[PDB]
């Protein structure tokens, strides 16, 4: 309507809408060719060295019992805090989503998101009433420069 | 056979123990995930548990009048709340307030530059939020009033302006602690086995 | 070096880049530094403002800059054996010897 | 977690939070700007009864 007053249109020969590109979330897939998929390797050389001392203790060996008690709790101890962080890892993948609408970009201000300079998008943006594209248009006019 | 199921009690009442444990855990990592700092000025614009501020007389504060963000208004609309209470004058009155109490302090680039490499305790967040020029100002028919574009921005492209800018300013654990306590099991097990 | 002129730098008598004061109107500070007969000619630029703008030839600025936030920063670390200090109470170890 | 600021209780909308019709109350924040205490007028005057 801001170009409607002032020249005049035709009856448009095609319709469209405003959507958002991203790159898609195909690529960038977890391996054993990536390092550090798994933990730091500071845990798996301490427990390298504590095979080493029960390979020692073993060798220079009722004391089997409280040396198997002692390997079992430490074991136990490590497998489970090594369960622990792969679950918070998980719960903090999980809880990311990808973004599937507005709201969801407006959400979360890891993504950058704009448009076009002056454009009719951004002219929609800022006469926009609606809470979602409102606060859109307030993190673009924020990043502005 | 009671012996047996003895045992077996025993097995998964420690399997209980290391599950609740494990929860525990979990839990507690995940929170500690979970917990984001600020990265962003819309944190200072929404949160309102760390107060912030400014200098007085002007600058920023008039940018914060005509401010037509409308977050950059909420920041405003908060200062102006905490004009009396939780506001400095000078650079260094808000500077040691960052350094004392949970407090944030907003400035030019330039001074903030400058006290991140004078201590290593503090950081920047946030790009330029409004953009902001430094200059000199000058008398009518002054050469340099012309020669601001001419020569001191030859100058400038030189860089002997940026030679006195870079001439001032210039620029595990708990699993190690149960490995020890493995290896001080380790020596009960040999003073056992003597 | 642009000129060769004579100039010798003092301290300002009010020690402000002075606004106005709205319930007067006039602009104090800096700003009046320039109209009570020192200086017809701009000498602070009171960084960028734009009724500062609208003072006798005001220069372009030779530098530019931003503003962003200086905070200090939080930091932490966990040593020695914390398995024994979960948030659970020791009596759960009590309970276990 | 626990509660502990009005800025969390702009957040959390589970617990229920009023004040005085009449007064000081519902007036201070009614007429602020700042954005924690506008969202809880926001949210008293969705449930002003
Ligand atoms: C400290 C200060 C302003 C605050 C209060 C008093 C001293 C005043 O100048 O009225 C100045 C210092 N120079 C900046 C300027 O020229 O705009 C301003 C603050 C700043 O942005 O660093
Ligand atoms: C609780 C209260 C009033 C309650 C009910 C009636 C009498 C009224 O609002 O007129 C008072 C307490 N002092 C406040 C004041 O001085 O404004 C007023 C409202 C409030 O609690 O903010």
């Amino acid at each position: 309507y801001v170009r409607e007053k002032v020249i005049d249109f035709s009856k448009p020969f095609m319709t469209l809408g405003i959507s958002i590109l991203y790159r898609k979330p195909n690529g960038t897939n977890p391996g054993v060719f990536s390092f550090l998929n798994p933990l730091s390797p500071d845990i798996w050389m301490y427990v390298l060295l504590a095979y080493l001392g029960v390979s020692v203790v073993l060798f220079v060996i009722l004391s089997t019992r409280i040396v198997g008690g002692i390997w079992w709790f430490f074991t136990l101890i490590i497998i489970s805090s090594y369960t622990a962080n792969l679950a918070a890892f998980l719960t903090v993948e999980r809880m990311e989503s990808p973004i599937d609408s507005a709201d969801d970009l407006a959400k979360q201000t890891k993504i950058e998101y704009g448009a076009v300079e002056d454009g009719a998008t951004m002219t929609f943006f800022k006469k926009s009433k609606i809470s979602t594209y409102d606060k859109m248009w307030a993190f673009m006019s924020s990043r502005r420069q | 056979l009671s012996t047996r199921i003895v045992g077996g009690i025993w097995w998964f009442f420690t399997l209980i123990i290391i599950s609740s444990y494990t929860a525990n855990l979990a839990a507690f990592l995940t929170v500690e995930r979970m917990e984001s700092p600020i990265d962003s000025a819309d944190d200072l614009a929404k949160q309102t548990k760390i107060e912030y501020g400014a200098v007085e007389d002007g600058a920023t504060m008039t940018f914060f009048k005509k401010s037509k963000i409308s977050t950059y208004d909420k920041m405003w609309a908060f200062m102006s709340s905490r004009r009396q209470s939780v506001l400095v004058k000078s650079n260094e009155e808000g500077i040691q307030r960052v350094l004392t109490s949970d407090y944030a302090f907003l400035m030019e680039s330039t001074t903030i530059e400058f006290v991140t490499q004078r201590n290593c305790n503090l950081t920047q967040i946030g790009g330029l939020i409004d953009s902001k020029g430094y200059g000199v100002g000058t008398p009518m028919g002054s050469p340099y009033r012309d020669k601001i574009t001419i020569a001191i921005l030859q100058l400038q492209e030189e860089g002997k302006l940026h030679m006195m800018k870079e001439k001032w300013w210039r620029g595990v654990q708990n699993i190690g602690g149960i490995f020890i306590v493995l290896a001080a099991g380790l020596v009960l097990s040999v003073f056992v086995a003597v | 070096t642009i000129l060769g002129f004579t100039y010798e730098i003092r301290l300002v008598e009010d020690g402000k880049y002075g606004a106005q004061d709205d319930v007067n109107g006039q602009w104090n500070g800096m700003v009046r530094e320039l109209i009570d007969h020192k200086a017809d000619l701009a000498v602070a630029p009171l960084a960028i403002t734009y009724v500062r703008e609208k003072v006798i030839d005001f220069s372009k600025p030779f530098m530019t800059l931003g503003i962003s936030i200086l905070y200090r920063k939080p930091n932490g670390t966990n040593p020695g054996v914390f398995s024994f200090l979960n948030p659970l109470s020791p009596d759960i170890w009590m309970y276990v010897l």
